[PDB]
RNA sequence: GGAUACUGC
């Protein structure tokens, strides 16, 4: 403990969800705060908008993270496997492509919702 | 030289590659790492805050050298008891600092750079 | 989690509790044994260090024979068995206990928690310590003058004590050929 | 005041040997040499470092003590092989162990359990059934080898309890043949009284010193007693090391004119001392030049040799913490020294009393009893005696002071290969 | 959410 010796943040993300998340974000964060888990299409939309409100990678790993845990999984697990997706949101790995949010046009058009 | 002193000490720098083999007290255990620990905060600060050639920089280090008493001078003298001490301490708390710094690659670049 | 020193003052016989050298904030911090915590008791502990001096010997002896009793407590919640004997059987974690035959007895008093306690009665009497690290700057100015030259020795003397007993515990000499290598 | 008043001053209280006369006189320690037993291990004669101990080095020194006793007495009895103690048995075996109680109370016959070594047991405990026992004596921590069965692999049944085997007395040599008989004087405290910190019985032990000249004074702590009322409460206006100061200058000045050795026993009472068994030494106090000689700053426990008599010493009450504890099935006090004699080991009894604190590789390095002692001063509060348990006279000389009376001290003579009569005399006298 | 591998039992 020698190195902790004496000699926007994600609390806020909740609130900001009140007022100016937009509907469908404001449908996904209750989900995710409801049961602590969302299908893949959730997860994307909900990564890369937060990405798009500015949600640093440590930020937006560090929210996730949080958040997963509370769904009765392993800690390990969450680095084994979500890693890797919320750092290609943010064009870290793979094809490393800085993605942009989704248009509302994509999201009318993308992967059509179902039960669940 | 007045009791137990050596050559072990010739120059105040060093690049510290041969580990202390004494028998040290807990207390000067504590007293060593904390001091070094300060040095070491004291040195980032200012190098954050000022440019490491400023002639502030040389003079808020030189001060905080003085405070805590670590060799940061040399002098053609010889090696008097006091300052033997002095390169005593240097080493020991290098290396426990070497102890408190390599769990993290983190911590590990931070030593390294201050 | 360590014991406060605990002294009755000998005049009024209110408890004094000590957990730090310095009391108060500002100008009217004091060292804690310079005056009673009974407002209308005139008395200064100070002048009474030789039943400190006792006092703190007769605590250390207490917290030694503590260690030195040697209880062991199960760590099973469910079993929670508390014993003096230690069992020459030993699974890798220490001894077995011998109630329920599945759980590890752990010291109830443990070798660090004696050291904390003799390491925090020095701390509650090191006035250098104090000084550079508890005490802020105007409080610091206005204790580093005279009028507390004699408190400064007193408590130098009260620190001895712990001092000499750490000296002879084995949790006060550190081989730095074990630890580099 | 009451004891001021005392009436029964000089009284003999008990006696043994050949008889004396009404007064005693010794040669002021002029042709006597008092020196530590050397045997093949060191002394304690200076502070060790204490509060750090390891549950795994307690294990290893029980285990190896248990390992060592049960070595020693399998090569004695010519046993063939030890067995298990924790695996059944359908026919007789022979199990060495140390006997202990299955729960934190007082040991007795229905609470024994008897734990084996790491070399043959693992370590493994079994509960014994004392039913098919006809004689028996025990006590916790006592290395023991029994024949016995265990049918239900649950219960130890003892058939057979081997007797213990005590170590040879010393064959002293002819250096100390023309030697005359030794004059000892040994007390022990507390030594003032329980209302005073005026050291009244300690001046007329010191008086009773110069006026019959011993060879050899024996004074065992507690010096400064942690129980006074007075040291509790925290009434004294003088710090403890003052005291103890004060304590030893008397006792050293004030016997200048006996010339007589004085051996400083310390106890676990001792306020002012360092709170571990073995005890080291006292170090506080220097000595003058002219009592460097003199004086002898022994550690607890001790074993002296004057003029080749081996003498045994102790200030822990062995007997009041044994008696406590040992169980029988039919004198008490013969058994409890017998079986120290025989377990070899100043402090037999595991766990300890709530009373003294062990530090294992100390006592296991300085508790070892190299022979069996000539005599064996064992101070109590129980009554004082002088018994001859297996050719060894203990002397139990009481405690100097009891409470608000006075107390008792011991004086007995000694010469190398006398008649095994190494004790000539002895008596419990009245201070 | 998908895709590519190959271990086990
Ligand atoms: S997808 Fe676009 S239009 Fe639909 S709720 Fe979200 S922000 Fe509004
Ligand atoms: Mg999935
Ligand atoms: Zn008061
Ligand atoms: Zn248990």
């Amino acid at each position: 403990h020698l190195s902790h010796s004496y000699i926007i943040s994600l609390e806020q993300i909740d609130g900001f969800a009140a007022k100016s998340f937009p509907l469908c974000m404001r449908q996904l964060h209750k989900s995710l705060r409801e049961n602590h888990h969302l299908r893949h299409g959730g997860r994307m939309q909900y990564g890369l908008f937060l990405k798009g409100i500015g949600l640093t990678l440590e930020q937006a790993l560090q929210f996730w993270r949080l958040e997963f845990t509370k769904g009765k999984v392993d800690s390990e697990k969450f680095d084994k496997v979500y890693a890797y997706s919320i750092r290609h949101n943010y064009g870290k790995e793979g094809k490393r492509t800085d993605y942009t949010p989704y248009s509302c046009m994509k999201v009318i058009l993308s992967n059509p919702p179902s039960q669940g | 030289t007045g009791d137990r002193k050596g050559d072990l000490y010739p120059s105040s720098l060093q690049f510290y590659q041969h580990p202390p083999t004494e028998n040290i007290s807990l207390i000067e255990f504590e007293t060593f790492a904390i001091e070094r620990l300060k040095l070491l905060k004291a040195v980032e600060n200012l190098g954050v805050s000022y440019v490491k050639n400023s002639e502030e920089y040389s003079k808020k280090l030189e001060l905080e050298l003085r405070k805590l008493k670590f060799p940061y001078r040399p002098l053609h003298e010889e090696i008097s008891d006091d300052v033997y001490d002095l390169r005593r301490k240097d080493h020991i708390s290098h290396f426990i600092l070497r102890l408190a710094y390599c769990q993290s690659e983190d911590l590990r670049r931070w030593f390294i750079q201050q | 989690d360590c014991e406060r020193f605990k002294f009755f003052c000998p005049k009024c016989g209110t408890e004094n509790i000590y957990d730090n050298v310095f009391d108060g904030s500002g100008l009217q911090i004091e060292p804690g044994l310079k005056r009673c915590s009974k407002p209308e008791c005139d008395a200064s502990p100070l002048d009474y260090v030789i039943q400190v001096h006792n006092k703190l010997l007769l605590d250390i002896r207490r917290y030694i024979k503590k260690y030195y009793s040697g209880w062991l407590v199960c760590e099973e919640k469910t079993c929670q068995n508390r014993t003096r004997r230690l069992p020459l059987s030993f699974s890798r974690n220490g001894p077995i206990c011998q109630a329920c035959s599945k759980a590890t007895l752990r010291s109830e008093y443990p070798e660090k928690a004696l050291y904390t306690q003799l390491c925090f009665y020095r701390f509650i009497f090191d006035w250098d310590y104090a000084l550079e690290k508890v005490v802020s700057e105007q409080e610091r100015g206005h204790l580093k003058k005279k009028l507390f030259q004699e408190s400064e020795n007193q408590y130098k003397k009260l620190k001895s004590t712990v001092d000499q007993v750490l000296s002879r515990s084995g949790y006060s000499e550190v081989n730095l050929s074990k630890l580099f290598q | 005041q009451k004891y001021g008043s005392r009436t029964n001053r000089g009284e003999v209280v008990t006696t043994y040997g050949e008889l004396q006369g009404t007064t005693w006189n010794g040669g002021s320690g002029s042709n006597t040499n008092v020196e530590l037993f050397t045997s093949l291990d060191e002394p304690l004669t200076k502070m060790y470092k204490f509060m750090f101990q390891k549950l795994m080095d307690i294990r290893e020194v029980v285990s190896i003590k248990i390992e060592e006793l049960g070595a020693s007495l399998k090569d004695h009895f010519q046993i063939d092989e030890f067995t298990s103690v924790s695996l059944p048995a359908q026919e007789t075996v022979t199990v060495l162990g140390q006997i202990g109680c299955d729960s934190n109370g007082k040991l007795n016959s229905k609470s024994v359990i008897l734990e084996g070594d790491r070399e043959h047991s693992a370590g493994m405990q079994v509960p014994v059934d004392l039913s098919e026992l006809k004689d028996y004596s025990l006590f916790p921590g006592q290395v023991v080898i029994m024949e016995g069965t265990n049918s239900t692999g649950r219960r130890f049944v003892p058939t057979k309890l081997y007797e213990g085997v005590p170590l040879p007395f010393h064959q002293p040599s002819k250096e100390f043949e023309e030697c005359p008989q030794q004059m000892v004087i040994t007390a022990c405290g507390p030594f003032t009284t329980s209302d005073t910190i005026t050291y009244d019985a300690l001046k007329d032990l010191i008086d009773i010193v110069n006026r019959d000249r011993p060879d050899i004074c024996i004074l065992l702590g507690p010096f400064l007693d942690a129980k006074h009322e007075q040291i509790e409460n925290l009434q004294l206006t003088v710090t403890f090391e003052d005291v103890f100061k004060r304590c030893l200058k008397m006792i050293i000045e004030g016997t200048r004119p006996s010339g007589c050795h004085l051996v400083i026993v310390p106890s676990l009472r001792d306020v002012h001392h360092d709170p571990v068994y073995p005890q080291p030494p006292f170090s506080c106090f220097e000595p003058a030049k002219e009592d460097k000689e003199r004086v002898h700053f022994v550690a607890d426990p001790c074993t002296l040799s004057v003029n080749g008599v081996v003498i045994g010493m102790t200030s822990t009450d062995l007997l009041f913490h044994m008696g406590a504890e040992e169980i029988s099935s039919s004198d008490r006090f013969s058994r409890i020294l017998r079986h120290i004699l025989t377990q070899r080991s100043y402090y037999p009894l595991y766990p300890p009393n709530e009373e003294i604190n062990i530090d294992y590789e100390a006592l296991y390095s300085y508790t070892p009893m190299p022979v069996t002692p000539d005599v064996f001063i064992v101070p109590s509060e129980l009554r004082y005696f002088i018994k001859d348990v297996t050719g060894c006279i203990c002397i139990n000389p009481g405690r100097l002071t009891k409470g608000l009376v006075g107390g008792t001290y011991a004086r007995f003579l000694v010469k190398s290969g006398a008649m095994r009569s190494t004790c000539i005399s002895a008596q419990v006298v009245r201070v």
